[PDB]
């Protein structure tokens, strides 16, 4: 990856494909931890997303590959990023339901909507599709226009929302076209493109993605990723493990107390020895 | 809908 | 309200009870507010506790009161706060199913537990509870203890969370003692306080209350209050509302960009005005 | 439990 070459095409185009993103045991241990939570169907619960951290660091690691950040920073122009959120899904064929197509819309928006976007610098969003199966145009692959104010539509729109109608933005609906990729590919795109998901054409099989989307802290309105975790929790062995393999520059997406921040004394040093058994304290250390 | 999370109009939501 | 007198019991006592905090209409239409969600039972999924932003501004505007964020302000040492958390909730008598008391535990941790709680300055956490009924012995009342540092118990503990088992920590259920208060009423407690909920022993009626809660943003792993709602949402008329009464000093808590933030260009002060008509942008004009 | 995030352990949480 080449992450001046992938920060143009996002500025340019609104979205770069990059094929191979994982391949080796990379791309096999993924698989086959989607497929713990996502079985081959050969359903109704298993059509909900499953939001991060996964049981799993053959997905968590993911969302903080060291390639991914470079892209970001880039195109943001800061390294004062944030994880906004981050979830793994199936998507079903015919055999286990109907499947619809989304409306076209952008994801330039707060959760909250708490104020409006900007498109430009450190208030652009990043997101990513990992798929982790062969995405044809039977197995409902994401659709890509271009990025709004290329294409002269508002990022709110008349109905209140950051999604656009079939009948009030005919021309985004015939401009769009789909991402066809292998496994293992990795699809970057910018919150104000105007994109969609689409219906799974095919009848068997489903869809495995694993999905993440990065901001700039200075937008400072927008949240980080929510969960909930405890050191009892049976879960909190292979987060813990994840914090334990993460550098420095990979935990400060999750809100992680940087270098030189004042929370680090000699008592929370300890703290973190104690919590996380291993961790590399000496970058922290006062 | 098919999230874990607020509303979509139907049921949980990805967010 | 002595913001000065308020944030020193708080840091002596772990907490401090305001009786009257909501007095006269004010009173009334927070009532009235939160009766619309659990009204007078005289149920199951009615014990829930729904979070903010409600349908009424009479109880949205309660958690950014510029009283308590004056104590936060003070015990804190920094006015960067955010509103954490807040939910209003009913607690039911026995008519309606068995009820149980909580562990007495702390709430000093993060959601994500990322880092071990600090308990002085900046890291402290302040929560609230506005009764809007009688709170008696036998309506569910509070129990608090004293700041965990004050008795000798750790923030995390052997079994791997901020709850103390009765076998491991007799001697805080001996000290324990229930707050009972008149309906508006507010109870402020720090996060490092050892309280809990307790059982509602009556069996007709129920208590009702709103919740929130506040940090500092120099705890940069915890999130502020998540939430999703757009324009186009029924409960959107309602918050557009609320942020055109608030102050700049209020609206801070939601992570409203400040004055002077490099956010602010002309294009983000029309933005601001076409989404909140009525808005006083007067304080953020760059 | 009894809250509208994540889990407690039964259903959905204060958080
Ligand atoms: O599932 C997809 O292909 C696209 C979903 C989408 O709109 C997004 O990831 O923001
Ligand atoms: O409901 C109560 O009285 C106490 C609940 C509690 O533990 C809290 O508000 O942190
Ligand atoms: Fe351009
Ligand atoms: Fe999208
Ligand atoms: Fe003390
Ligand atoms: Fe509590």
């Amino acid at each position: 990856m080449d992450s001046k070459s992938i920060a143009a095409e996002l500025a340019t185009r609104g979205y770069a494909l990059v094929p191979d993103f994982l391949t080796g045991d990379a791309l096999t241990e993924a698989v086959a931890a989607i497929e713990t939570y996502f079985p081959d169907p050969e359903v109704a619960a298993l059509k909900h997303a499953v939001p991060f951290p996964f049981t799993s660091n053959a997905l968590n690691r993911h969302p903080l590959d060291l390639r991914v950040i470079s892209v970001v920073e880039e195109l943001l122009g800061t390294t004062d990023l944030r994880m906004t959120s981050s979830f793994i899904q199936a998507k079903y064929g015919t055999a286990y339901g109907e499947s619809k197509d989304q409306r076209l819309h952008n994801d330039a928006w707060a959760a909250s909507s708490l104020v409006h976007p900007r498109a430009d610098g450190v208030y652009q969003r990043v997101y990513g599709i990992l798929y982790l199966t062969d995405v044809t145009e039977d197995t409902a692959p994401t659709y890509v226009v271009d990025r709004a104010a290329h294409l002269g539509v508002p990022l709110l729109t008349p109905e209140g929302t950051g999604a656009y109608s079939k009948e009030a933005y005919p021309e985004l609906y015939e401009r769009e076209r789909p991402v066809v990729v292998s496994k293992g590919s990795l699809l970057l795109f910018v919150g104000d493109i105007v994109h969609r998901g689409s219906a799974y054409h095919g009848h068997l099989g489903r869809r495995l993605a694993l999905f993440f989307n990065i901001h700039g802290a200075q937008a400072r309105w927008t949240d980080k990723h929510l969960w909930s975790l405890r050191p009892a929790h049976p879960d909190w062995g292979t987060f813990r493990d994840l914090m334990i393999e993460l550098e420095p520059r990979q935990r400060h997406l999750l809100g992680f107390p940087p270098p030189g921040d004042d929370y680090w004394t000699e008592e929370t040093i300890k703290h973190l020895s104690e919590m996380y058994p291993g961790i590399d304290v000496e970058p922290y250390l006062p | 809908w098919y999230g874990w999370a607020s509303n979509d109009g139907e049921g949980v939501a990805i967010i």
